[PDB]
């Protein structure tokens, strides 16, 4: 399997991580870089984080069916606006691909382990 | 519990004017936001989304904006096609929800019914039953009266009636109506009259045929 | 070429369940949302509930959660709409729509009509309606044809099969007694009648049964004849 299994393993770490993204700084600060950088955002795509309690697109509060501020467009002269990325979950991709990175984060960060070993090695 | 509230009810204007609907929201919902045209007799189309871009296939005239809590949608240069029932719902937050639905009847000049009525078919009186159709096309406006005659005689029992609303071209309103006896009771009796009341000629308009219209021609 | 097909109509016992099928194409199926929308044969658009196909996550409506249930199988690219303790109002129109890349709902199925009612599939009945001996210098004639008999709705009516299109009347049906009945006309020119032959075409999906009725001037001596 290679590939496929490490797919599956980092998306069930993530998931997992997801589900408690607000017990875990180690997790919270490792997402929160991971995406600002490699602008994305969840596993197979931001619709992951419809599986965090707080996020899920069935939940009372205003955080449903959003996603955190972190997997919006950082990199702008603009502040930062926490509900940047409310209610984006429910609508498909295009509509919100300019206001949030919508590609999961499992992929593009396989893509750069790949691309970048040259250096990893000597 | 997001709801839309749509302004005109029901809005009639003449062609060649220009026309707003109005949609109101409950809660602030930005630009989300999204307009249907449905035509009677057909499915809905897509008119406007995201409040301001029209979408593809649109003819220009329509145009639309607002802002989080109220919107319009506006046509210029009114056409008849554009008779039909315009919907907007809002998308910002689920569940979606829809308009109460607005009316859109275009204003045109008075026209007169072409009657025709028709006699029961072989075909019909085989099944032992016998319908007389009486049809008025292409009438404006839509309020008309039709009854029934049966050798001078008004009956007011066993019709139906069919009305349409305005047709997308040429603007004019359309009725039928059937009578349905048995055929003992339609042999029984010769001359079956159809007349209709609409205000614009004060003689009514009313045709007929006797059973024995047939013996007419031919003097058989 | 993005398409959606629905389920031919549907009719029920009351308290009964349907299952309304919605295939999908043109796009990849698991990328895209699936929202339906009930429209009351009176009544505007109601919003039923969303299903994204990928992930099978679902949200409904608060007052049709309890009445129905949302299902797709990726394999048959297919959606799925299951109601259930249907009641006298759950008759009505069922659509199926794929939204724009942008947020409007572009892509609408034609509908699925599903008639909660006890009474049984009657077949239609097709009559002709031709004038008799009358006055025929009005500019073009009219000529007709009357379906009586059949449940439940609907029927697609054609003229010509299609060739028709102006001056074309399908006037709705309307219930009598626990029974549907139609009627249609078309105006065309006197010179083309009868020349030009007039057939209307009628088609019944739930009896599976279409009907094509020729429309003849009266013969008057068929008249002393029968």
């Amino acid at each position: 399997t290679f590939r496929q299994q490490t797919i599956d393993f980092l998306n069930d770490n993530i998931r997992r991580g997801i589900e408690n993204y607000y017990d875990d700084l180690d997790f919270k600060n490792i997402m929160d870089f991971v995406q600002k950088k490699f602008k994305c955002c969840g596993g197979e795509d931001y619709r992951d984080w419809s599986k965090n309690q707080y996020h899920d697109c069935s939940a009372p509060g205003p955080l449903a069916c959003g996603v955190p501020y972190t997997c919006c467009i950082r990199d702008t002269t603009e502040v930062v606006n926490t509900m940047c990325g409310y209610k984006t979950i429910d609508k498909e991709r295009f509509s919100v691909q300019d206001v949030i990175y919508v590609r999961g984060c499992t992929n593009a960060v396989i893509i750069w382990f790949m691309d970048n070993l040259e250096v990893l090695f000597q | 519990d997001i709801q839309m509230q749509q302004s005109p009810s029901s809005l009639s204007a003449s062609l060649g004017d220009t026309i707003t609907i109005t949609c109101h929201a409950s809660q602030n919902i930005n630009a989300w936001l999204s307009w249907y045209q449905q035509k009677p007799g057909n499915i809905p189309k897509l008119l406007i989304y995201k409040a301001s871009n029209l979408y593809t296939g649109v003819p220009s005239r329509f145009s639309g904006s607002g802002s989080g809590t109220r919107f319009t949608l506006t046509i210029s240069s009114l056409q008849p096609e554009d008779i039909a029932t315009y919907y907007c719902q809002q998308g910002q937050s689920s569940p979606y929800t829809f308009g109460g639905g607005t009316k859109l009847e275009i204003k045109r000049a008075d026209a007169a019914p072409t009657v025709s009525i028709f006699p029961p078919s072989s075909e019909q009186l085989t099944s032992g039953g016998a319908s007389v159709v009486c049809f008025l096309n292409n009438f404006y406006p839509k309020d008309i009266n039709v009854k029934w005659k049966i050798d001078g005689s008004e009956r007011q029992n066993g019709v139906l009636n069919s009305w349409t609303d305005q047709d997308s071209k040429d603007s004019t309103y359309s009725m039928s109506s059937t009578l349905t006896l048995t055929k003992d009771e339609y042999e029984r009796h010769n001359s079956y009259t159809c007349e209709a009341t609409h205000k614009t000629s004060t003689s009514p308009i009313v045709k007929s045929f006797n059973r024995n219209e047939c013996l007419e021609v031919l003097f058989q | 070429q993005v398409h959606l097909q629905q389920s031919g109509p549907e009719l029920v016992k009351p308290g009964a369940s349907v299952k309304i099928s919605c295939k999908a194409s043109g796009y990849t199926f698991s990328d895209y949302y699936i929202n339906w929308v009930r429209q009351r044969p009176g009544q505007g658009l109601e919003w039923i509930g969303w299903i994204f196909p990928g992930s099978g996550n679902t949200y409904y409506n608060k007052e049709f959660k309890v009445k129905a249930t949302l299902t797709v199988d990726k394999s048959s690219s297919t959606a799925h709409m299951f109601l259930s303790s249907l009641t006298s109002e759950d008759s009505a129109v069922y659509f199926c729509v794929r939204r724009y890349d942008y947020d409007g709902f572009a892509f609408w199925g034609l509908g699925t009509l599903v008639t909660v009612s006890a009474a049984k599939t009657t077949p239609p009945s097709v009559y002709p309606l031709a004038p008799g001996s009358a006055a025929q210098t009005n500019s073009m004639v009219t000529l007709g044809c009357l379906v009586k008999g059949y449940f439940p709705e609907p029927v697609t009516v054609t003229w010509n099969s299609g060739s028709l299109s102006s001056g074309v009347h399908t006037f709705p049906a309307v219930l009598q007694s626990d029974l549907y009945t139609l009627s249609s006309s078309v105006t065309v020119p006197s010179s083309t009648w009868p020349s030009q032959t007039v057939t209307c075409n009628v088609a019944h999906p739930a009896s599976s049964t279409k009907v094509d009725k020729k429309i003849v001037p009266r013969d008057c001596l068929e008249v002393l004849f029968q």
